[PDB]
Formats: C-alpha cells, sequence, structure tokens
C-alpha cells in the first residue's frame, strides 16, 4: 500500500508540474532580473 | 559595394559597417532607420532609393 501510496504520490508532482504555471517564477524571475536591467542600460544610449 | 567592412559618409551622416539589402517595405514618405539605442541601421541611398 505504502508502495502505491508513493507511485500515486509522484504523478500527482508531474500532473501538478504539468497544470500549475505559477510556481516556477521563483527561477524565472531570477531570468528576469537579468532581463530587465540590461535592456535598461541600453537605452541609456539615447540620454543627451 | 555590399557586405564590405567600409566607411560610409550617407547624406553628411557618417560611420563605419557593412551594407547590404533590406527586406523593409517603408512608406514613400520614409526614409532613415533608427534602433533601440537611437542609432542608425537601414538607410535610403540619395542616389538609387
Amino acid at each position: 500500500l505504502i508502495a502505491n501510496q508513493f507511485n500515486s504520490a509522484i504523478g500527482k508532482i508531474q500532473d501538478s508540474l504539468s497544470s500549475t504555471p505559477s510556481a516556477l517564477g521563483k527561477l524565472q524571475d531570477v531570468v528576469n532580473q537579468n532581463a530587465q536591467a540590461l535592456n535598461t542600460l541600453v537605452k541609456q544610449l539615447s540620454s543627451n | 559595394v555590399k557586405n564590405k567592412c567600409v566607411n560610409f559618409n550617407f547624406n553628411g551622416l557618417t560611420g563605419t559597417g557593412v551594407l547590404t539589402e533590406s527586406n523593409k517595405k517603408f512608406l514613400p514618405f520614409q526614409q532613415f532607420g533608427r534602433d533601440i539605442a537611437d542609432t542608425t541601421d537601414a538607410v535610403r541611398d540619395p542616389q538609387t532609393l
């Protein structure tokens, strides 16, 4: 039964990653926190 | 000349680089091109438009 529960539990996690898109923001914000500031640097090339 | 690292002076505006043909369709009024950094990247040639 333990094994059954364990197997079932694993499948739910995959579904929980197959469903929710907002969980992984803790990674993606980091990517955004490089994809945001860098771009602004380029815009300071157009300051008189 | 195309695809050559050269010095250009188009209508006063100067610089260096390589020149190629764009597939860009302007409006008949439009002449220049500018970037995010407010830099030139696409120019209409004064002789052969």
